[PDB]
Parts: structure tokens; C-alpha cells; sequence
């Protein structure tokens, strides 16, 4: 799940 | 810690597509007119449907007891989409009022919850694959 | 898929 966790982190920074 | 091979993991792939779609909605909600609202929400809807369909294909092969939790996360995704739609409507109706910011802010929040709950689905599906992996 | 598609429809209106 490496690539998704990074997308989930970008999602956090969007917030 | 043991990660799963995601080479041909279509559920994983669809979750990613869905997340990318929310990130898009998130980054461009600013440069969009009241007409562009339905576009970004639709895109999220379409990728959600693709995700759920990929899960449904999968469900019959995993043990019958994982189906409860997994159908539970799927219904939670519908409720999240329905909520994103409500917040889209409010944003369209307050397009020229002073509640415009609060509406689009609630749109970002609703889509955010949808992305996180898509992750909840993926974990329930990974957990089912791996449980069944050491079943027989 | 049922409820979801009903939403995808209400979204088309």
C-alpha cells in the first residue's frame, strides 16, 4: 500500500 | 509488518483512483463556477461505482463471514456520497450569497470523509484476504 | 450497486 499511503498524506495536507 | 502485493489488486487500484478524484475536487473547488460543481462530484461518483463493482466481483471468493463487515463499509460509502451530493446542492443554492465559502468547505469535508471511508473498505478487504490466506 | 446508481441518477437531474 505504499503509493496510496502517500496519496492519503497529500489528502491530509490538503486539509 | 507485511504489505500485500498490489500488482493486480483492482480494489487497491480503484481506491487510489477514488482518492485522486477527491484530491482533484479538493484542489480545484476554488477555480470553479456553480456549474463545475456537478462535474467534480460526478467524477467522484463514477470512481466510487467502479470501486464498489470491483469489490462485488471479489466478495464471493472470500469467506462468508467477512461479507458482513465489508458490506457495512460499502453502505457507509453510499451515505458519504449522498452527503457529498447534499452539500453540492447547498453550494449551488448559495452560489451568490455569503454562505458560499461555508458550503464549499462542507463539500471538501464530505469528500474527505468519503476518501477516508474508502480506505476503511480497503482495510476490511485486505483483512479478509489475509484471514482467508491462513484458513486452509 | 442499487442505491449507488440511484444516486448517480439524482446527480444527472
Amino acid at each position: 500500500m505504499e503509493e496510496l499511503d502517500a496519496l492519503l498524506e497529500e489528502l491530509e495536507r490538503s486539509t | 509488518m507485511a504489505n500485500l502485493d498490489r500488482t493486480d489488486d483492482l480494489v487497491y487500484l480503484n481506491v487510489m483512483e477514488l482518492v485522486r478524484a477527491v484530491l482533484e475536487l479538493k484542489n480545484e473547488l476554488s477555480q470553479l463556477p456553480p456549474e463545475g460543481y456537478v462535474v467534480v462530484v460526478k467524477n467522484v461518483g463514477l470512481t466510487l461505482r467502479k470501486l464498489i463493482g470491483s469489490v462485488d466481483d471479489l466478495l464471493p471468493s472470500l469467506p462468508s463471514s467477512s461479507r458482513t463487515e465489508i458490506e457495512g463499509t460499502q453502505k457507509l460509502l453510499n451515505k458519504d456520497l449522498a452527503e457529498l451530493i447534499n452539500k453540492m446542492r447547498l453550494a449551488q443554492q448559495n452560489a451568490v450569497t455569503s454562505l458560499s465559502e461555508e458550503a464549499k468547505r462542507q463539500m471538501l469535508t464530505a469528500s474527505h470523509t468519503l476518501a477516508v471511508d474508502a480506505k476503511n473498505l480497503l482495510d476490511a478487504v485486505d483483512q479478509a484476504k489475509v484471514l482467508a490466506n491462513l484458513a486452509h
